[PDB]
């Protein structure tokens, strides 16, 4: 009931908005706040958390890019290795406010690995995600090189009352030239249907694959062969699961008809 | 404030169904001048209570509530006990008992378990009532909650109009090493009005049962299409398994 309590309530609404409907939720919230100044100190951090965790996409002069925590250089600056640039972004207005060439943010000593992986992520993304936008980052770590692959794709048809998003973040670590590449993937799928109701699908899957670490080109190709197989299996498992749920738990809730297939005789009973 | 009520309803249609309990409370804190409307137009999974007098379980909702207490459909008593509470009129209570009796049968036939509860409240010479069903099936688990608010307006002689606003809340959740953690949650609402001749043969309970049965059977099919067909369809347009090849 305190101003800060009312502030925490509204923060939770915002952070939990479904994909592609953030602004519809931001409007509802602002209209429920006794004073528009209540969140004039929490917003930035709040919107930033949503934008980056949803891995929203943006349009730059050189093409589409992703806003993620892995590409975050500053609170409002995001690296786009593919186009060697730094994107300045306004989290509250949800729009790009700057575009410049990178000047050292990209680690050149391992860039050949990042670049070899980037070619594969692009083709993979174009092949399995129609509206997908990708992002491949690179950095040196104790065990060698860490290549982070982000894929994010959404859909929004308010007229058809539904939205959805698919997020994939694969982190590939390896010693350059030998050994194996260990890829840890985290996939999240969200679907929202709201015609005469509100139904939501929410998934979170974590997988780990392994492949050979040799010449950059190969390391990338074989990492994506593994990653693509893992996701195909997960996708398959997800399709099967629909049947299982609807053919097991669902029918085990309310019968379509009583055990004797007859609509109750209300005059009797 | 129609504007605020408008935003609350829209907001609740977008927020995660699984957090409905915490979220509704949040709204009450934000706009207390809407506590009545909110508690009335926003539904959520119901909690189960035990009637020690009747030795039976019953459902808790805003319809059998007075202050912080809840009225049992079997004993017609509140828990915790309190003075000055609200009970159905003598005649409406007789209908409430009959209603609870047949819907417990309906429960047996369509759910083969779970719990039922019907509460009626006077509306001058007219009346309204809520029919409740709750079932939880048991890694893969699911929960079903039905709430049917029926409004009866007596019409001069042996004929009444029955207004029904139904909502079914459904959730299923599984977590395994093949799909990872999967959660489906939500609800769907549908209305239907209908006139019927009520006699001692075609009692209100009978007319309510026919409407509840038809409505719940229709929501069932819609639930099935959406939960296991529409969501699947959306996922598969986000990701093309065979790929552009």
């Amino acid at each position: 009931a305190s101003n800060q309590e009312l502030v925490q309530i509204a923060t939770n609404f915002l952070l939990n908005a479904p994909p592609c409907e953030f602004m519809e939720v931001v409007s509802d919230v602002r209209a429920l706040l006794p004073s528009e100044s209540l969140l004039n100190a929490s917003a930035g951090s709040t919107f930033r958390e949503y934008n980056t965790s949803q891995m929203v996409s943006v349009q730059t002069s050189k093409g589409s890019a992703l806003i993620t925590k892995e590409g975050e250089i500053s609170n409002n600056e995001y690296l786009d290795p593919k186009n060697k640039q730094v994107i300045t972004y306004d989290h509250i207005k949800q729009e790009v406010t700057g575009e410049r060439s990178a000047s050292g943010e990209i680690e050149q000593d391992i860039e050949q690995y990042r670049a070899a992986f980037d070619e594969e992520a692009t083709k993979y993304c174009n092949e399995y995600y129609p509206n997908g936008v990708s992002a491949v980052y690179g950095t040196k770590v104790s065990e060698g090189i860490k290549i982070t692959v982000c894929i994010s794709t959404c859909i929004y048809k308010p007229n058809a009352f539904y939205s959805g998003r698919w997020r994939s973040v694969w982190t590939c670590t390896f010693k350059p030239g030998s050994g194996n590449v260990t890829s840890n993937g985290k996939v999240q799928v969200n679907v929202h249907y709201f015609e005469d109701g509100n139904v939501q699908l929410n998934t979170v899957t974590q997988k780990q694959t392994t492949s050979p670490s040799a010449d950059a080109q190969s390391t990338a190709v074989n990492a994506f062969k593994a990653i693509g197989k893992a996701e195909l299996n997960l996708h398959t498992a997800l399709d099967n699961n629909y049947s299982t749920m609807g053919d097991t738990t669902f029918k085990a809730l309310r019968r379509a008809l009583p055990i004797n297939r007859t609509k109750i005789n209300w005059q009797k009973v | 404030t129609e504007k605020q009520l408008s935003c609350c309803l829209d907001l609740m249609r977008r927020l995660p169904p699984s957090q409905i309990e915490d979220n509704l409370a949040g709204l009450l804190d934000l706009v207390p001048d809407l506590t009545e409307d909110l508690l009335s137009s926003i539904d959520q999974p119901l909690k189960v209570a035990y009637d020690a007098v009747s030795k039976k379980d019953y459902l808790l909702c805003d319809y059998n509530r007075d202050a912080d207490s809840y009225r049992s459909p079997w004993s017609n008593k509140y828990d915790p006990p309190l003075s000055g509470a609200c009970y159905p009129s003598s005649k409406l209570r007789d209908i409430e008992v009959q209603a609870n009796e047949i819907f417990e049968i309906y429960l047996n036939l369509y759910f083969e378990g779970g719990v039922s509860s019907v509460y009626c409240w006077d509306l001058d010479d007219n009346f309204a009532a809520v029919v409740l069903m709750k079932k939880t099936q048991d890694p893969m688990r699911g929960t079903w909650d039905s709430i049917h608010v029926v409004e009866v307006k007596l019409g001069k002689k042996d004929k009444a109009v029955y207004k029904l606003t139904s909502t079914v809340m459904l959730s299923i959740e599984t977590d395994n090493d093949n799909t990872g953690k999967v959660n489906l949650a939500g609800s769907l609402t549908r209305q239907d009005e209908k006139e019927y001749t009520f006699n001692e043969v075609d009692t209100h309970c009978v007319n309510i049962g026919k409407m509840v049965e038809d409505m719940e059977s229709k929501l069932r099919q819609t639930l099935e299409t959406i939960y296991f067909g529409k969501t699947k369809e959306v996922v598969n347009t986000l990701r093309n398994a065979t790929g552009n090849s």
